[PDB]
């Protein structure tokens, strides 16, 4: 139960027969009217074992006393049923049948050992032409392929000296008359004497299928069957229904099929029959037992009653509803369950909200242990009724399982591995999941009624596991490029973005403040407005690169509402983080600025507050959507007539014959994209600003709070292309071919379109729907073949003594800097010194990890060339060294060893797949 | 392109237009002519063969007669296959050629990746090694090697210092790549059951328990994460 | 819905056995002899084979599987009345009238629902 | 009879569709003027990216025709006379910019009538065609005629501090659908049952009380977090190790949460295939 | 009214290409462009437009009026797609006269595939509506042209999976194709004759047809019997409740009755809401919806769900089963919901593991431990040769009995309950005859 290695080579018959434990004679499975084995069946008790625990068929022993006695009438061992799953037959054939998996499947291996053709192979085999097996008087050679006419020809002439024969026995005999030695040295010899390199490449692989054979132990003879092993009963069910109804497995239907031929070539060799009606009998069995070990791989499969084709034994291990695929690489489990998911806003990070009748039913054995502990139940089963019955007890119980017991969340599909996390259970009423809003991105889940999985682990050292890796407050950073995963969107961004906005003349302008607290309280009494200008005295502490934070009290130009948002930011962090409009790239940068000054615990307190803070806002806030927020331009109807006025004068133009026609489609097509471009430009020219009079009475402009424009700009959802769609124009739409139609449309939704327009436009609809349902099939191809090739690479030393490397330089295309060196080389190690005396360069000793601040360095002068050490220079036998890998990106310190990285770059790869 | 175009450059798919590379070094020359063969006859700096080389007719060459060219240098210029590249620029040149290639279609939508991740592809991608020629080793010349394997059997033969194996370096698609690895389990697994099982069987190979997959199918702590300090102890037990 | 080879072949061995029991003098040409050795040879692989157990073992289970599939005119089952008038030519009971006939429309459903489920495989209610 | 709860699935008839999330007290619902509550929030932000501003104009029409309903309502309420209410009908029915449609109440008897207006002091339906709909100027006049504002939006007040909302709010009437998604038919969870005769793994689906399926790509993932002992316990002890999976029921119940792994049952299986496909394939010890 | 590519003869969901599942111009006015669905039968699955018929070879063909010498004359043709692209056919959208002629020079028109715009004398056809190219569920929606096509396809793949409610309630806010669907549905009682309400009930409506359309030997009185509380294929109630009062006037054609999700008449599939839109505390992130408990109070979104349940007693080998109230190890607190058959009370309240039929069957021999044998000989029960086989509720799911249905075999005798069955059913059907027997006795005594 302690094995090392897994071993596989070719089964001789003496092999086969010490497996079975019996020979199956009678093609029979059952009674009808009573559901009994047949005698010497498929699935006789006498062979496979009893049907019973611990019983004989006819009845005589009933006992477990009788462990090992043999019935004296039925012959049945007394023993557990289970061993009907383990043991084995045997069914001798009358007749040598060959192993279709070594004659079909290309190269094949019993043509390339005889060096003889396929076809050739085949025709003797389902009797068709005669063989030489042995020399004659040298007219016919060995291994000659004589038709029945030659047979006849031969046989007259050179009498009984010569040998040929049909079938299966004639391979049987050529293939045990071979010596592969002297095969093998003359294949050298004429290998070292030829100058065609075909020919050699053809030898060298005979020389390698003949090397293996001498070197494996099989032997050549035994890719012909002649006795045949038969699966356990177990493994093909055959159940009776109600209504008089079976269901079975195909296998019966091919071992019975197998076993009335084998009898009646038995039968009809000991009849003394003629030479052709045998020879039919050995043909159909040869094609019986080809079809039991692989029905759709010669000729027609031979298919059941719904004329579909029967399932042979290859069919159970290949494919995706194979073995492996389907019950080996992954399984159903216990102790799992499913609901549809909600948004609970009060949650902290590493809560989620677990109904209670799910977590009564996952946490059943730990209430019944609890149970028994104290006394109130005696059995299981007192404690099964009292959990029945759901007393009050039960949940002060639970209450006490569930606390610090982690639960694993999960939704399909899982494209990373923060598809996965470990959540601390609150019990709730209701039958839905509750999830924490920061986690929906990296979950890529959203509430329109998507379902997540439950699994609940049950060791200490799964739960500490749980606890150490895939809590969610350990997950913050993307594995894939080392940016934030957590971040704020949609109405957390718009009312953070509202909270820090200002106007010129707002209610309360001009005080000054002795601080937020005083900013709050001017606020909550309606005395001033939350965009009011005001002067507020903002004490911000700094590390000073020995450990300490050192206060610095000044005055600030700032609002009210960025006051009162300064109460939450960690201490540490300058002011100007939040004096200006706060967008979701101010946001995310605000986070990051946290994690890289302050470290993890911080960054997760301040997300949960600005979580808080921006939900709390965005509801005060009060926006709303009409019908009048989206402003159509003034001057649509002007261009639109000029691009009209154009378009019929190339027109005319065209219809003199000064132009030809591409010409004009393509100038039509030039102007009408000038034309929306105008229009797209006097939209956002309107919609972007507003008049206000200032506390002096004279107008004056500044950014609009248009709520179609405000949630734009702050980036919680939308953009200006979608805007075109709203109030401009829908713009230039495709054929259904690639083409370009030559009138694009001119209105929006707001205006409405016609019939033209819109059965226009569903062309690109259907398209894009066709393209998203399609792609992703190929992006999970491609992710599985990744995970394959890549799933064994495993760190597995802290350093090797390589000195080689790659050369890291930016990457300019068309004169721009797409990538610049510091995101290049921003985790790495060294390969080489970079102190470079000549070029002024920083001292950079070999081997050091390039961290921020040496990447801030290096920025500062003048570098554009580094060497640092890879993976695909490593000097490591089956593996690769930590310092060649660098940092690991989800963590931000060098990585460890044991790590699978591997599976983490296909997954990095393969994720973003279904966006291309 | 998009997804089919990483999908092409992860199987090391040749172009239908190879671009012409220089074999070696030496002063390029036009020799023989048949139907639509125009010969390359080259004449090395220091060497001797001149070795030809097939172009169809319609192909414009853009070399003249009488110069000399360097190795890596192009001729007939198109796209170039990275079998090429690897062959003659090396290993370097291709491991760059394939990580822009493909964070060119990553960065035209916007997604970020590390590199690093290529990196460990490509590394996958170039685990096999041709023995060309063999000195003290045991190895036939000719036949397709574990690299790793080629490099132990050097270090242990630089003992007694005698002369190690003579080989070059190939580069498979990812589903060559994974379908010829040392563990029959995995492949089995993977792709083309009957095929792999059958080779398997007439080669009577065994297979170790190394690999994540194998102990997953076998039910054992995988070597890697917390199983690895398992693993490394009963590796020590057997030593 | 039996392979056609199969049929054949079992009309091969009914052959040879009238053959090896022919006798000249009789005057009749082996034709009209043999052609009972070779139905009944068919007869009995159809009853073994038509599914994969036995619907016909008894004697008078034999004689319903070769007439129902005539006496049958109309989809369904047989009323009260027609089970009498069918037992009372064949010399059967009514009992085996009716259990043919459900053997008859029987329809085996392949492996692949409540039958998958192995019925002694809760251990937790086993440990309770 | 099922009541609605939080997880059900609710939709209109411009793709919007999302999940009952919580069912809040009648006086923590924002309220206007006159205190009347609202019955529905929806996140204005679902509107700009997705493009459908028929449900935007649906809601403004419903609050015209609700307009019209009240003020109907509030004429008969009074006990007023028969005239009057034809008089307002017959006006309400005119509104239009050349619209096809006619309608004279003047062929109608006072019975007629007063049906008519008692069938419509819940609201006055509108009928929009595809294509050919109404127009926004036609329902502004629609608005006016109602006595409400023509923009469509109104000042509303925080249930829960009585603070009033700092922007106006777009308020009005919607058609709302009840989908046959009922989270009473999607929650499930199983602790222990049966298993499958072969493979002797749990069954799958609600109905035959199975349990939720581990497939390969949660394996890559655990594999990518490196938890050996979680993808250890995922495989062996929870789907078909029938001594480990016994043994651990019994350590539970007992407080010890220890597990003794095996082999899985299905490795056998396909070893007994494979060697009944005539190919020798054993365990090597040592 | 769905067309499919797939089935025998057809395509292959696997083997589909892109072109197969774009839209053609030909899908003018034949087949709606944005009615599909949204999984991998994308392009497969259509739904027939609204005129649209099938030629007498199985050709899809579209009605258009014909325009001559400039004047629309309203006159009808359906022409098929090879037809069409040989024609100049103008908008439904082109305004017109009182008497038909165009207003404008210049008219929007398609031709040989194609849209381009044409002088008014070279016009052959027109468009007889603007419904002509969507379909039936698409042109329910309101405001459809303000919405973009993708939501468009959502919408009406949604609109069919709504669940009837207890009280039905008019759209607000229509497009006036409800009538049309519900009537055409067949789900309503629609009057086959005109004439007066003689007779009104919760489950009966009885005409007394007008003598001008009654033939010359019969009794002119028309019965509707209206289904209550009934299953459907998706386990929802199917109900009809009468709209029609004591003596009002009818005519062929009116609605007598009204079927699940219809009011009076027209398509009801939803409730009408006061809606607020404004984000709420982060309750609405991510298309969340936040509902008042008043929603709730008044049951606008309360549904009904039917359930079926079967039991069977066979035949053994060892005995027959017996459906009685005799059942073992069972106290009388189990029984006390069963009657003396065996079966359950119409109208009981039921919950996980009630029985409702009483079954047993033959057990056969048993094998016991010694200590349990002598444990139950000192507690003094009887061995017993049955085992309880009874149809039990399954958990989780309660409810009310409110119909129960007993078959029983020729040659088996009925018992109590079937006989009460057939004796309602027979008072059904002697109410029935004898409202026709009742009138002809009077006329005849008349
Ligand atoms: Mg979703
Ligand atoms: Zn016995
Ligand atoms: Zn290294």
């Amino acid at each position: 139960e302690e094995f090392d290695a897994i071993k596989i080579a070719l089964a001789s018959p003496d092999m086969i027969r010490s497996w079975s434990f019996g020979e199956v004679k009678k093609p029979e499975t059952i009674n009808y009217r009573t559901f009994k084995p047949e005698r010497d069946g498929l699935f006789c008790a006498r062979i496979f074992g009893p049907v019973k625990d611990y019983e004989c068929l006819c009845g005589k022993y009933k006992r477990l006393k009788h462990r090992g006695v043999i019935c004296e009438k039925c012959g049945v061992e007394v023993t557990q049923t289970k061993v009907r799953r383990e043991r084995m037959g045997h069914i001798e054939l009358a007749s040598p049948t060959a192993h279709i998996w070594f004659l079909k499947s290309l190269p094949s291996r019993i043509g390339l050992l005889l060096d003889m053709p396929l076809r050739d192979i085949e025709r003797v085999l389902y009797f068709e032409s005669y063989v030489v097996i042995e020399g004659g008087m040298t007219n016919l050679e060995r291994q000659q392929i004589l038709t029945e006419e030659q047979y006849l020809d031969a046989l007259e002439e050179f009498g009984d000296e010569f040998d040929a024969k049909m079938g299966a026995e004639a391979i049987q005999a050529l293939l045990k008359s071979m010596d592969l030695e002297q095969e093998c040295e003359q294949l050298r010899e004429e290998l070292n004497e030829t100058n065609s390199e075909t020919k050699r490449k053809k030898l060298t692989k005979r020389i390698k299928l003949l090397e293996a054979f001498v070197q494996s132990g099989n032997k050549p003879e035994w890719m012909i069957l002649t006795v045949l092993p038969v699966l356990p009963p177990d493994l093909r069910p055959l159940v009776p229904l109600d209504g008089g109804r079976f269901a079975t497995s195909d296998l019966n239907d091919l071992y019975r099929r197998v076993i009335n031929r084998n009898n009646r070539l038995k039968r009809l060799l000991d009849l003394a029959a003629p030479d052709i009606i045998v020879r039919n009998e050995k043909r159909m069995l040869q094609e019986a037992v080809d079809a039991l070990l692989d029905n759709g791989r010669r000729g027609r499969a031979i298919t059941g009653s719904n004329k579909r084709p029967l399932k042979s034994l290859a069919d159970m291990i290949k494919g995706k509803q194979g073995r492996f695929r389907q019950n080996l690489l992954g399984k159903r489990v216990d102790y799992s369950g499913r609901s549809v998911i909600t948004v609970g806003p009060y949650l902290r990070l590493h809560q989620c909200g677990l109904p209670k009748k799910m977590a009564l039913e996952l946490f059943k054995p730990f209430i019944y242990g609890k149970l028994e502990l104290r006394g109130l139940a005696t059995t299981i089963k007192a404690a099964k009724k009292m959990v029945e019955r759901e007393e009050a007890v039960v949940w002060d119980i639970l209450d006490e399982v569930i606390r610090e017991h982690p639960v694993l969340l999960n939704r399909a599909p899982t494209l990373h591995r923060l598809g996965i996390q470990a959540f601390e259970p609150v019990l709730i009423e209701g039958k839905a999941i509750q999830l924490h809003p920061l986690v929906c991105a990296a979950y890529n889940a959203d509430f329109d009624g998507d379902q997540m999985a439950v699994h609940v682990p049950l060791t200490l050292e799964a739960q500490l596991e749980a606890r150490a890796l895939m809590m969610s407050t350990n997950n913050i950073l993307s594995p894939a490029n080392g940016e934030p995963i957590i971040v704020p969107s949609q109405d957390v961004v718009l009312g953070l973005y509202y909270m820090t906005r200002d106007c010129v003349n707002a209610k309360g302008e001009g005080m000054v403040l002795t601080g937020p607290k005083e900013a709050e309280r001017l606020y909550r009494s309606g005395l001033a407005s939350l965009h009011a200008r005001v002067k507020v005295r903002i004490t911000e502490y700094e590390k000073d690169a020995n450990g300490e934070l050192v206060a610095k009290t000044s005055l600030k130009d700032t609002t009210v509402g960025r006051a009162i948002l300064w109460m939450i930011v960690p201490k540490g962090l300058p002011y100007s983080i939040v004096n200006q409009a706060l967008g979701k790239k101010a946001i995310s940068k605000m986070l990051n600025t946290c994690y890289r000054i302050l470290g993890l615990k911080p960054t997760v307190i301040f997300a949960d507050q600005i979580m808080y803070t921006g939900f709390a806002y965005a509801a005060r806030s009060g926006a709303s959507v009409g019908i009048d927020d989206m402003v159509i331009p003034e001057k649509k109807h002007e261009i639109i007539s000029e691009a009209e006025a154009e378009v019929a004068e190339i027109q005319e133009q065209f219809q003199s014959g000064l132009v030809t026609a591409g010409e004009r489609y393509n100038k039509v097509i030039d102007i009408w994209a000038a034309a929306n471009d105008r229009v797209s430009k006097a939209m956002m020219d309107n919609l972007q600003t507003e008049t206000v009079i200032n506390r002096d009475g004279q107008e004056e402009k500044q950014v609009s709070f248009n709520s179609i424009y405000m949630m734009a700009d702050s980036g919680a959802r939308g953009s200006a292309a979608q805007i075109r769609q709203l109030a401009g124009m829908r713009g230039l739409m495709a054929k259904p071919d690639g083409s370009i139609i030559e009138t694009p449309i001119t209105a929006n939704f707001r205006e409405g379109l016609n019939v033209l327009q819109y059965f226009i436009s569903t062309h690109g609809a259907r398209k894009g729907l066709a393209d998203t349902a399609l792609k992703t099939a190929n992006s999970g191809y491609l992710t599985r073949r990744l995970v394959d090739v890549a799933q064994d690479l495993v760190v597995t030393e802290d350093d090797c003594g390589t000195h080689e490397g790659i050369m890291m330089t930016p990457v300019i295309e068309g004169g721009d800097v797409k990538e610049p060196l510091r995101d290049r080389v921003l985790g790495r190690v060294t390969a080489e010194d970079v102190l470079k005396p000549g070029t002024a360069d920083i001292l950079v000793p070999r081997n050091t990890l390039l961290h921020e601040q040496w990447c801030d360095l290096l920025e500062e002068n003048s570098v554009d060339a580094v060497k640092v050490r890879s993976v695909v220079s490593c000097d490591t036998d089956f593996g690769v060294c930590a310092h060649c890998y660098g940092r690991d990106l989800a963590r931000g310190h060098i990585i460890n060893k044991g790590e699978a990285i591997g599976v983490i770059a296909a997954q990095s790869i393969g994720e973003p797949g279904t966006q291309l | 392109g998009g997804l089919p175009r990483v999908a092409d450059l992860f199987e090391a798919r040749r172009p239908k237009e190879p671009a012409i590379l220089a074999e070696i070094s030496g002063i390029v020359s036009f020799g023989k002519e048949t139907k639509g063969k125009r010969r390359l006859v080259i004449t090395p700096v220091d060497g001797s063969d001149p070795y030809e080389e097939m172009i169809p007719k319609w192909r414009q060459l853009n070399v003249f007669e009488g110069e000399r060219v360097e190795r890596g240098d192009v001729i007939s210029d198109g796209p170039e296959a990275p079998h090429d590249i690897l062959r003659l620029r090396g290993v370097h040149a291709v491991t760059r050629y394939i990580v822009n290639e493909v964070q060119d279609v990553y960065r035209l939508q916007g997604v970020k990746i590390n590199d690093k991740h290529i990196e460990v592809i490509v590394r996958q991608m170039l685990r096999k090694a041709t023995i060309v020629n063999a000195g003290s080793s045991d190895f036939l010349e000719g036949e397709q090697v574990e690299y790793s394997r080629v490099k132990i059997a050097n270090r242990e033969l630089e003992a007694n210092g005698k002369v190690g194996a003579t080989y070059s370096r190939d580069l498979l698609g990812i589903t060559k790549a994974s379908l010829a690895t040392e563990s029959f389990i995995s492949a089995a697994s993977f792709q083309e059951t009957t095929r792999v099982l059958t080779e398997a069987a007439v080669a009577g190979k065994r297979d170790e328990l190394r690999g994540l997959k194998e102990n997953v199918i076998v039910g054992r702590l995988i070597p890697a994460g917390t199983g690895y300090a398992y693993h490394q102890d009963r590796m020590r037990r057997r030593a | 819905g039996l392979p056609q080879a199969d049929l054949i072949q079992e009309g091969n061995i009914g052959l040879m056995k009238a053959v090896r029991r022919f006798n000249p003098e009789v005057g009749v040409r082996l034709v009209s002899f043999a052609v009972h050795w070779i139905k009944a040879e068919i007869h009995e692989y159809v009853l073994r084979n038509w599914r994969i157990v036995k619907v016909a073992t008894t004697k008078a289970q034999r004689k319903l599987f070769f007439n129902l599939r005539k006496t049958k005119q109309r989809l369904g089952w047989f009323n009260q009345d027609e089970v009498e008038m069918v037992a009372r030519e064949l010399g059967v009971t009514s009992k085996d009238v009716r259990e043919m006939e459900s053997r008859m429309a029987a329809q085996d459903m392949t492996f692949d629902v409540l039958y998958l489920q192995d019925k002694s495989s809760n251990f937790a209610d086993g440990i309770e | 009879k099922r009541r609605i709860q939080p997880g059900d699935k609710m939709a209109g008839r411009h793709g919007n569709k999302g999940v009952i999330s919580k069912i809040n007290p009648i006086e923590d619902m924002p309220y206007d003027e006159n205190g009347t509550p609202v019955d529905i929030v929806l996140n204005p932000l679902g509107v700009p990216s997705r493009m459908n501003i028929g449900q935007i104009l649906e809601t403004h029409l419903g609050m015209a025709a609700k307009g019209i309903g009240d003020k109907i309502n509030a004429m008969l309420k009074q006990q007023q006379e028969v005239a009057k209410l034809r008089e307002f009908i017959q006006r309400a029915y005119d509104l239009g910019a050349d619209v096809r449609q006619k309608v004279d109440l003047s062929t109608f008897s006072d019975e007629e009538v007063m049906r008519l207006a008692e069938n419509l002091r819940k609201g006055m339906p509108i009928a929009t065609p595809v294509f050919d709909g109404a127009k926004e100027a036609e329902i502004k006049e629609l608005l006016k005629l109602g006595d409400l504002p023509t923009s469509g939006q109104i000042r509303l007040y925080d249930g829960r501090t009585g603070e009033q909302f700092e922007r106006p709010v777009t308020v009005g009437y919607m058609y709302m659908l009840k989908l046959n998604h009922l989270v009473d038919d999607k929650m499930h969870a199983r602790s222990t049952g049966s298993y499958s005769l072969v493979t002797q793994q749990p069954l799958g689906g609600k109905a035959q009380f199975g349990g939720q399926r581990f497939g390969e790509m949660e394996v890559w993932a655990l594999e990518a977090y490196g938890a050996a002992y979680t993808l250890q316990e995922m495989l062996t002890v929870k789907s078909d190790d029938v001594n480990g999976r016994t043994k651990m029921y019994k350590n539970i119940v007992d407080g010890n949460h220890q597990m003794e792994p095996g082999m899985p049952e299905s490795f056998n299986v396909l070893l007994k295939e494979i060697r009944s496909l005539g190919i020798n394939i054993e365990l090597e010890d040592e | 009214r769905r067309i499919s590519a797939l089935g025998p003869g057809g395509l292959t969901r696997e083997r589909a290409g892109f072109e197969v599942r774009d839209v053609h111009p030909t899908h003018y006015g034949r087949v709606c462009p944005i009615e599909t669905p949204e999984g991998p039968n994308i392009g497969l699955i259509n739904s027939l437009s609204v005129y649209a018929q099938t030629n007498e070879y199985g050709f899809l063909e579209t009605p258009y009026r014909k325009v001559t010498d400039g004047v629309v004359t309203d006159e009808i043709h359906y022409l098929s797609a090879i037809e069409e692209g040989n024609y100049v056919i103008a908008q439904a959208n082109s305004n017109l006269d009182e008497e038909g002629h165009f207003v404008e020079d210049l008219v929007t028109c398609r031709s040989k595939g194609e849209s381009s715009l044409f002088s008014r004398d070279q016009v052959d056809y027109m468009d007889v509506s603007t419904q002509q190219v969507v379909s039936v569920g698409a042109s329910l929606i309101p405001f459809l042209e303000h919405d973009d096509a993708n939501r468009a396809l959502m919408g009406a793949n949604m609109q069919r999976q709504a669940v009837p409610t207890l009280r039905a309630d008019k759209p607000l806010v229509g497009t006036g194709m409800e009538r049309a669907v519900a009537v055409d549905s067949g789900v309503t009682a629609v009057a086959k004759r005109g004439g007066v309400v003689q007779y009104v009930d919760a489950s009966r409506i009885v005409i007394k047809v007008n003598e001008d359309e009654m033939y010359p030997g019969e009794a002119g009185i028309d019965i509707y019997n209206l289904t209550k509380y009934t299953r459907s294929n998706q386990n929802t109630c199917i109900n009809q409740m009468p709209c029609v009062s004591l003596g009002e006037p009818v005519e062929r054609g009116d609605v007598l009755a009204d079927g699940p999700s219809t009011d009076l008449g027209e398509l009801a599939l939803g409730q009408n809401m006061r809606v607020a839109f404004m984000p709420w505390n982060g309750y609405n992130f991510e298309d969340s919806i936040l509902v008042s408990e008043r929603v709730v109070q008044e049951d606008r979104f309360t549904t009904i769900h039917i359930q079926e349940l079967a039991c069977v007693s066979r035949d053994t080998k060892l005995g027959p089963e017996e459906i009685t109230a005799d059942i073992p190890n069972v106290g009388e607190a189990a029984l006390s919901k069963l009657d003396e058959s065996g079966i359950v009370y119409i109208g009981a309240e039921v919950t996980g593991g009630d029985i409702l039929v009483g079954k047993v069957t033959p057990k056969g021999e048993t094998q016991l431990t010694p200590e349990e044998k002598l444990l139950r000989a000192i507690f003094g029960e009887k061995a017993s040769d049955v085992k309880d086989s009874s149809l039990r509720v399954p958990n989780g799911v309660s409810g009310t009995v409110i119909d129960v249905q007993v078959f029983t075999r020729d040659g088996v005798e009925k018992d109590k309950r079937a006989l009460e069955i057939e004796e309602m059913q027979l008072k059904q059907a002697k109410k029935d005859l004898s409202e026709e027997l009742q009138i002809l006795e009077a006329g005849l005594f008349s």
